[PDB]
RNA sequence: UUUGGCAUAGUUCC
């Protein structure tokens, strides 16, 4: 839905890295290099960014009730 | 009692024993407005 | 629905005593200590410190159920020495070790930064 | 019509006289709890606060019952009703007047279920009498029916979404009946086959073998812990086997403390050869088989499914027949707790490193498979040249199929034997197979070497299309691959035709499972 | 009313004669997950009695290669009688041979 | 002009084109339209 | 006017046929919704494909212990006009005559 | 065949069969035949060429598509009984090539042999390393996992709906999931699973879950339920009053507004009144609707409208967040189902050298008898992918993915090649003697929870015709004491318990009888 | 080649005069038991 | 029968990381300190949310749960504060909680990111760690609005995991397997530890029968709330106060 | 502090 604030396994904060990760990918980076640059060191933290599916972008399409 | 129309998003007063119609857009689906009562959430 | 609140694992309620002392009638000079609202974080230190004592013949601990917060410690000591004295000496030695460790860590921090 | 009302199931007689819905019953999910006794069940606080038992007021308990009534229906250790001698009911769910709270002997107070209450626990279907046994209530925080693990075998219950039923007897007469007749420790040995109906199940069983190996030497602190988990322990730490240069105990030296009384028994490990009993070293047993228990001490041997299991004459069976239910219950509980808390030191797992073989073994398996395929080709050539001679009592097709299936079975068994004998002493498949916990040598063979032939209705895969199994084969092809002999193991993966043939093979098992159940139930009902 | 009733209840036939009418068509769409929705929308059915002990039509025939999934099937009283299309399978719509 | 040992991408390009053209519930839609 | 016919979603005669994802989002419809179901009294209905034996073909079977040895049936239908099926059998009596 | 391939006179849907032995030609234009596309092999070379592949891979802004591929005579539709006169090849570049001659007259070729699996079985990774019953079980359990089921769930008043907080796409995915859109609406979370026997609470298909992970949002979801009521005497939506209405209960009417409907955002506990409706008894009868017992949800949305006829209509939705307890049911993508056994905090779970405690611990005894090696291979491939940065490919029949290649790839990141890792005990801090197999596997939270299954009864409501307890957990009914159970009690010999269960616990009664004629008096 | 298991149990419990696979094991007396000729 | 004489050495010290080595200590003490790092170090975090208006696409419990996990700088005032269960106030006073306020509305044609930058506290020393990017809370369309009031209590990681002050605590002893606490079926497949003192050919150190685990290696990484030196010091003082209170209660019971 | 029933479909567990 929206990127979680903490990494489930260890608790490192990954909730401030999604925009930077997407920007690095758009700037012609591989996913491994982007994750290395963002400081995500262990695979528990890396999977939080690798496997995330951002549905709030789709949810923002529909108009609000008011 | 204020209901918000589901198409034009305009709130209008509707009382009991009254057909549920919307002025100025002619819709038939109305949503209740969020309550003013305060509810406390733990942040867990 | 049947979820206990999280604070019940470390808060003594109205009536509960922290530690109760009971004797063991199977073997002479044996005693059991029941500690409420504790876990391995204290049980392990107290057991490993009791084992260092040369006048302690038995020293163990166990958690009877992981869903119920309670620690049982059993210590048997040689005659002319009591398990209560062994327990109190163990706690005092642990406190002394921790105080010394904190002092040395603080001086190491001071050496590391601006030094 | 009235005949329809009385006719069959859901009809009056057979649906409301021979079986009917009852009060004081609960049903929720069951989850494991190795910290309970054999005859205990964990109950959520909601169910206990909802179910009640009527206790008669006497001078021995009037103060306690009055305090329960004072607590009332809100607080869990409370009560719901007060029943007068005349029979008129007094409510306690709301706020009552202080006058009705008066209690005198001869009254009845319907208190909430508490610890130590006796209940009957059941899992449907109820096949044998070990499916409805009496348990002792213990109240636990969350909301599932916690129950021990050795009691899994009587119920045939695993903890994947299962549910079980709770029935609470309401009178002292029926409570004493259930206590003296249907309690769990009293049903350890079944009268169906005079064997113990419950035994160690697969996790204490995969670990007691490792505990009882010769190598296990225990430090002083580890012995302290394990003895701390023993409920039937005298209080004296035994002399260590190894006394210098460092005091070391042994796994057998502590299982001896677990074993009760003075039990004499002689079993045999599951890897005991056929020469030790004959040649020399009969009583020395280089591989540490030939379990011997003298005077309640494990002198020698490795404990496995054949010693602690649910077979006739096992160690648990001897313990029952010699000591009684009250001591066999403690036997089970102590074995489980001690072995689990030791397993917290040794650990256990299963992985790809445990499912992978060696290059020499792969070469052996591939050679055997190629030889078998060549032999099948030769048999087919001889049959085509009409040189095959029929076996008496068999048709030409029957004898050809028998020869082909025999060759392929020999190939599969030889590859399986190679895979077995190429294992290691640290392999976790071997750990879970030798100890009898879960698995089999055929499963190890299918994982490592060869899945094997797939059969439909007892015959090879039939010709679904016009004279061929799939559109990828020529017509009239009787090779091993055409009719569904999977040459690959589960680790290497199956080619698409073998995948489809394997699915066709597994469908038969699913169908038989879904079919046999109703007929078995009907046969049992007719016999009853 | 006829079309609405037959689609609403699933008894494929007239209301007066819902005895021999074959029930089980027109189920209510599953919405637990997207995979549930898709596998519901691509589903077959064999009208063989679910209590029939003879289980030859319940087996996996050789001719289901690429037409019907070899794995996806319910378990219980309808094992092998409810099936699902393969991924690339198509069903003809019909024409006339003029 | 053969496609040798580059097949593991060609086959999936073909399959992707199939599912872009048709979809997953084309049978119901086509049957009702007809 | 002879009545109202239910319409399958996303089909050629629905209001969502051919619309883009932005229009679907405007109508509060999920662009990922596959369609292919009816809306009957609010609920969503799905027709389940029903298997049946092929028509207009001659099949020769045999029965276990019946009077005839071999049978042959031709389930006949006419271009989905009417008269659903008419299964004519051409049997052959067994050799166990008394 | 030439005319059908040109698509000139005969539509591509028509099938043609020649029975060479029996001298018959059969042509079908019928509706209902099931068919699948196949590639065409002319002599020994596919008619599909690199020019076709390039024109397809430029599919955008080129109006070249599957129809333009079919119209070129490259692919073809083959129904079931035309497949009996065709020779197929599973893989072009492997079966068309020169070998020891098996068949040199191939007539078609398979696009990819993994297109024989359905929608629900296309999500299993490495299904060719599994067992067929396990694949069937996963096909069953894939329709019960909880994830976002549709993107416009906020305007749907569905009777029951379940949506996960933070779904993730698999780190080990099949190539054919892009067509099922499992990347866009997934259902599950990648969890660090360790296969070990820790404290005995995962025995017999149970799961130990990290409670600290759960506190951070792991496998949390919402539950939406909708209620409806219309005013079909004179039923009216209105707020009842205790001392003016005939029918009444022990519930609270103070939540309602003037017209008798709860406004959204109002927390309602079990056994409350959502919609208040009253019938004018010819002086008012209460027919209010009550929350299903013990929900404890918050009103989410209220919709007021008119039904077909013209009576006022209302649908009210209630939400309740479901935090995974110790009774909830979880399953992976390999037919391994289990319920939570107990939850440990982070300080108690075993840890690696780098402080990576597992999210889930599963028993090692589940593997040897079930033979789900796809589970282990998925774990290994996920451990490689989470470090490398790619997303692993687990399409069934590959020949370019081996356990050896995966292990070699994993050894280059500092880990043991076969996946094991030295863990430390949580309570004591000591190393565990046996190394544990740990890695990120993709788990699912099934629909079956414990709060929707717990049920108890002690003297509740009673049926009308038989005066026996009701049936149904929603109606506070009892548990049936069937004939098998009474036979078991007969075998036990507990005559008094059996009589209590069949007479006293259920309906007791008294009658009078005449001593002369056995007829009730 | 006989019937075992659930069908056999069904037949033995509800005895029918027409079993699915009736059989008759026969033992020979003398030299017919050993020599294949009289066998 | 007496205490040990532990010694420390800090290998690396940065703004989010401390690596040190404890020596001459028992494994039980080292592991107890390791456990106390995670669980019993007090931290300030949001524990009471009241949502005035939420027209966003996430429900109120979702937003509150996200708010709870935003770390607040409690470097110096975590000791001054009191537990709310231990305070004389009615519900909340400045001596036992910190109040936050969020009020964001979107009136533009571009999606707006509500971040932790928008949380405003009354006390200037308790602010989100991304306020000297930002932790995203929710995204708003045009016309959507969020507004709430939140209170930040004091607690530690045994109660909830939002009060856990650490990210990953790496603990390791005896990098070369000289004590044989773990047994390798094949010792040469296993990568050498970071602190190994072996050559490129030898895989395991030779067995040492008369040895006990000493020289534990730590690596405490902080999640931004406390700084990674005060995490260690508060653990040594926090464990020391648990033992002292046990000794007080034992002395009453004995007498 | 009072009690609807019939049918069909799907699912869980042996
Ligand atoms: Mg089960
Ligand atoms: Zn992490
Ligand atoms: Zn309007
Ligand atoms: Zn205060």
């Amino acid at each position: 839905m929206i990127i979680p604030v903490r990494c489930f396994t260890c608790g490192k904060i990954v909730g401030n890295k999604w925009e930077a990760y997407l920007g690095l990918l758009q700037a012609e980076y591989t996913e491994g290099d982007a994750l290395d640059a963002l400081g995500l060191k262990r695979y528990c933290c890396r999977r939080m960014l690798l496997a995330h599916v951002d549905l709030i972008e789709k949810l923002l399409n529909y108009a609000p009730l008011e | 009692m204020i209901y918000i129309c589901g198409e034009c998003h305009t709130e209008n007063e509707i009382k009991s024993r009254d057909p549920i119609r919307c002025r100025e857009c002619g819709y038939r689906i109305m949503y209740k407005k969020r309550t003013k009562r305060l509810v406390v959430f733990d942040a867990r | 629905m049947n979820a206990p609140p999280a604070f019940e694992s470390f808060l003594l309620f109205e009536g509960e005593k922290k530690i109760t002392i009971n004797k063991d009638t199977k073997v002479p000079n044996a005693c059991l200590f029941t500690i409420n609202k504790e876990d391995h974080t204290l049980g392990n230190i107290i057991k490993s410190q009791l084992l260092k004592d040369p006048q302690v013949l038995f020293a163990g601990y166990k958690v009877p159920h992981p869903l119920e917060h309670k620690i049982i410690i059993r210590v048997q000591t040689t005659p002319d020495y009591s398990p209560q004295e062994a327990f109190t000496n163990a706690i005092t030695d642990l406190i002394s070790e921790l105080s010394l460790l904190e002092e040395r860590f603080r001086v190491a921090i001071k050496d590391k930064q601006e030094g | 019509s009235l005949k329809q009302r009385l006719k069959g199931k859901e009809g009056r007689v057979r649906g409301n006289l021979m079986g009917k819905r009852v009060d004081f019953s609960a049903r929720t999910v069951i989850t494991p709890d190795p910290n309970l006794s054999i005859d205990q069940v964990g109950v959520p606080r909601s169910i206990a606060a909802n179910m009640t038992f009527a206790e008669i007021v006497t001078p021995f308990n009037i103060d306690r019952l009055q305090e329960l009534v004072r607590r009332g229906n809100s607080q869990y250790p409370g009560a719901k009703y007060i029943i007068r001698d005349n029979g008129d009911r007094i409510d306690l769910r709301f706020h009552p007047k202080p006058s009705d709270l008066h209690l005198q002997t001869g009254y009845k107070v319907e208190r909430h279920m508490c610890d130590g209450d006796i209940v009957i626990f059941n899992r449907q279907p109820t096949l044998h009498k070990m499916s409805m046994m009496g348990h002792r209530v213990r109240i636990l925080p969350w909301s599932t029916f916690r129950l021990n693990l050795s009691v899994t075998t009587p119920y045939n219950a695993d903890f994947d979404g299962d549910e079980m039923n709770l029935h609470l007897p309401q009178s002292l007469e029926t409570r004493a009946e259930i206590q003296e007749l249907a309690m769990v420790p009293r049903m350890i040995v079944t009268p169906q086959s005079n064997r113990p109906v419950m035994g160690i199940v697969q996790d204490t069983l995969t670990a007691v073998r490792k505990f009882t190996k010769r190598d296990v030497f225990l430090e002083r602190g580890e012995v302290m812990n394990l003895l701390m988990f023993l409920s039937t322990w005298d209080g004296k730490v035994p002399q260590p086997a190894i006394l210098k240069p460092r005091p070391l105990w042994t796994g057998k030296q502590i299982f001896s403390l677990i074993i009760p009384g003075h039990i004499n028994c002689i079993r045999t490990h599951s890897t005991h050869p056929d020469d030790e009993d004959s040649g020399p070293y009969k009583h020395i047993s280089p591989g540490d088989t030939k379990v011997v228990v003298e005077n309640g001490e494990l002198i020698m041997g490795i404990l496995c499914k054949k010693s602690l299991g649910t077979s006739a004459g096992s160690l648990v069976h001897i313990s029952y027949l010699e000591m009684g239910h009250d001591i066999t219950r403690l036997f089970y509980s102590n074995i489980q707790t001690v072995i689990n808390n030791w397993l917290l030191i040794e650990g256990h797992t299963i992985g790809i490193g445990d499912s992978i073989a060696d290059s020499k073994t792969y070469q052996d398996i591939q050679n055997t498979i190629k030889k078998a395929k060549q032999d099948v080709i030769e048999v087919i050539e001889k049959a085509h040249n009409n040189e095959l001679e029929p076996t008496p009592g068999n048709t030409l097709r029957q004898t050809f199929e028998n020869q082909v299936n025999r060759i392929l079975n020999d190939a599969r068994d030889k590859t399986g034997s190679s895979a077995q004998k190429s294992l290691s002493e640290y392999n976790n498949f071997k750990s879970m197979v030798v100890s009898g916990a879960k698995g089999s040598k055929i499963n190890i063979s299918q994982v490592i070497a060869v899945v094997g032939q797939q059969n439909v209705e007892g015959k090879r895969i039939p010709f679904g299309f016009k004279h061929r199994t799939l559109p990828h084969f020529i017509k009239d092809d009787y090779g091993p691959e055409s009719r569904g002999f999977v040459e690959n193991s589960y680790l290497a993966g199956l080619t698409p035709t073998e995948f489809f043939f394997h699915a066709m093979g597994g469908r038969e098992g699913l169908i038989d499972t879904a079919v046999k159940t109703a007929e078995t139930g009907y046969i049992q009902r007719r016999l009853i | 009313d006829g079309l609405k009733y037959s689609l609403a209840t699933g008894n494929w036939g007239d209301q007066k004669k819902a005895h021999q009418a074959r029930a089980g068509v027109s189920q209510v769409l599953n919405r637990l997950t997207f995979a549930s929705t898709l596998s519901h929308l691509r589903r077959l059915n064999s009208p063989i009695g679910r209590d029939g002990k003879l289980a030859k039509p319940r087996q996996l025939h050789n001719t289901l290669w690429g037409m019907v999934c070899p794995a996806e099937t319910p378990e219980g009283h309808a094992v092998g009688l409810v099936k699902n299309l393969a991924l690339m399978a198509y069903i003809s719509v019909g024409s006339q041979p003029s | 002009e053969i496609t040798p040992d580059l097949w593991q991408e060609a086959c999936w390009i073909v399959i992707s084109s199939y599912f872009d053209e048709k979809g997953l519930v084309r049978q119901q839609l086509d049957s009702f339209d007809e | 006017f002879i009545g109202k016919i239910p319409i399958m979603l996303r089909s050629t005669y629905c209001l969502l046929n051919g619309l883009t994802d932005r229009d679907l989002c405007e109508l509060n419809e999920c662009p990922l919704d596959p369609g292919g179901y009816f809306i009957i009294n609010g609920s969503e209905k799905v027709l389940i494909a029903q298997e049946k034996m092929a028509t207009n073909t001659v099949y020769v079977f045999a029965k276990k212990d019946s009077k005839y040895a071999y049978t042959g049936e031709c389930r006949s239908c006419l271009e989905n006009s009417s008269r659903p099926t008419s299964t004519i059998w051409v049997s052959m009596l067994a050799r166990g005559g008394q | 065949r030439k005319l059908r391939r040109q698509m000139d006179i005969i539509v591509s849907e028509v099938s043609m069969i020649r029975d060479i032995r029996e001298r018959e030609i059969r042509i079908y234009t019928d509706a209902g035949r099931i068919c699948r596309p196949l590639l065409i092999v002319e002599k020994q070379k596919l008619l599909l060429k690199k020019r076709h592949i390039d024109q397809l891979k430029e599919r955008e802004y080129n109006n070249y598509s599957w129809q333009d591929l079919v119209a070129s005579g490259v692919v073809e539709y083959i129904d079931t009984l035309e497949e009996e006169t065709v020779m197929l090849a599973m893989t072009p570049d492997d079966l068309q090539e020169k070998e020891v001659a098996y068949c040199s007259t191939y007539t078609h070729c398979e696009i990819h042999p993994s297109m024989i699996l359905g929608v629900c079985a296309s999500i299993i990774p490495f299904p060719d390393h599994n067992q067929s019953p396990r694949n069937t079980y996963q096909s069953a359990m894939g329709k019960q996992a909880m994830g976002v089921y549709i993107t416009n769930f906020h305007v749907r008043m569905d009777t029951l709906a379940h949506v996960l907080y933070y779904p993730q796409k698999p780190l080990v995915t099949t190539r054919s999931m892009e067509y099922l859109r499992f990347r866009e609406l997934p259902a599950g979370i990648n969890s660090i699973v360790a296969i070990a026997s820790y404290t005995g609470y995962n025995q017999e298909d149970s799961v130990i879950m990290n409670r600290s992970a759960v506190d951070r949002g792991f496998f949390r979801s919402v539950f939406y339920r909708s209620y409806k009521e219309q005013e079909s005497q004179e039923e009216v939506f209105e707020k009842p009053t205790r001392e003016t209405c005939q029918g009444m209960r022990h519930a609270i009417y103070d939540k309602l507004d003037d017209d008798g409907l709860i406004a959204p955002g109002v927390r309602v506990s079990g056994d409350d009144v959502i919609i208040g409706k009253t019938v004018t008894l010819p002086t008012k009868r209460d027919c209010s609707t009550f929350l299903r017992t013990s929900e404890t949800g918050i009103v989410d949305q209220v919709m007021v409208t008119l039904n077909q006829e013209g009576y006022k209509f209302c649908k009210i939705r209630v939400r309740s967040v479901r935090i995974p307890q110790i009774g909830d049911k979880f399953a992976s993508r390999h037919g391994q189902k289990g319920t939570c056994g107990i939850q440990y905090r982070q300080e108690d779970m075993p840890f690696t050298c780098e402080g990576i405690t597992p999210d889930i611990i599963i028993n090692p005894h589940a593997i040897p008898s079930r033979m789900t090696i796809g589970h282990l291979i998925e774990c290994l491939q996920g451990k490689v992918s989470a470090n490398k940065g790619e997303i692993g490919d687990a399409t069934p029949f590959n020949d370019a993915v081996n356990v050896q290649k995966i292990s070699n790839l994993l050894s280059d990141y500092g880990y043991h090649l076969r996946g094991n890792e030295v863990l430390y005990n949580g309570f004591t801090g000591r190393k565990i003697t046996s190394q544990i197999f740990i890695g990120p596997t993709y788990y699912q939270r099934l629909k079956h929870m414990v709060d929707d299954k717990i049920h108890s009864r002690a003297r509740g409501p009673i049926q009308i015709l038989n005066r026996q307890p009701m049936e149904g957990r929603s109606r506070d009914g009892g548990l049936r004491f069937g004939e098998m159970e009474r036979d078991c009690q007969i075998a036990h010999g507990a005559a008094q318990f059996l009589r209590e269960r069949l007479f006293e616990a259920s309906d007791p009664y008294q009658v009078h009888v005449c001593n002369l004629c056995g007829i009730m008096a | 080649n006989v019937t075992l298991g659930v069908p056999r149990l069904k037949e033995l419990i509800n005895i029918s005069k027409k079993p699915k696979t009736p059989s008759l094991t026969v033992f020979l007396l003398g030299q017919s038991a050993r020599d294949a000729e009289r066998a | 029968p007496y205490a040990n004489q532990p010694t420390v050495r800090i290998t690396e010290l940065t703004d989010e990381n401390v690596k040190f080595i404890i020596e001459n200590t028992d494994l039980a003490v080292a592991n107890s300190i390791r456990r106390v790092f995670i669980a019993e170090v007090p931290i300030i975090a949001i524990d009471w949310v009241q949502i005035d208006a939420n027209s966003s696409v996430l429900h109120d419990e979702f937003i509150a749960h996200r708010l709870g996990l935003i770390p607040l700088t409690s470097d110096d005032i975590v000791d001054k504060l009191q537990y709310s269960r231990d305070c004389t106030c009615e519900e909340f006073c400045p001596e036992c909680s910190v109040e936050f306020t969020l009020d964001v509305r979107c009136n533009e044609d571009q999606t707006r990111h509500v971040t932790s930058r928008d949380l405003i506290s009354n006390s200037p020393r308790v602010i989100p760690v991304t306020s000297r990017d930002d932790i995203l809370i929710v995204k708003l369309r045009k016309g959507q609005e969020l507004r709430l009031r939140a209170y930040a209590k004091k607690g530690f990681g045994k109660e909830h995991a939002k009060w856990n002050p650490t990210a990953g605590v790496a603990f390791e002893y005896d990098p070369d397997n000289a004590l044989r606490h773990t047994v390798y079926p094949k010792p040469e497949e296993w990568p050498k530890s970071e602190y190994s003192e072996l050559d490129e050919d030898e895989s395991q150190a030779p067995y040492d029968p008369n040895g006990k685990p000493e020289r534990f290696y730590y690596n405490v990484e902080s999640c931004g709330s406390l700084r990674p030196e005060t995490i260690v010091l508060s653990a040594l003082s926090g464990l020391k106060k648990k033992l002292s209170d046990l000794q007080t209660q034992l002395s009453h019971e004995i007498q």
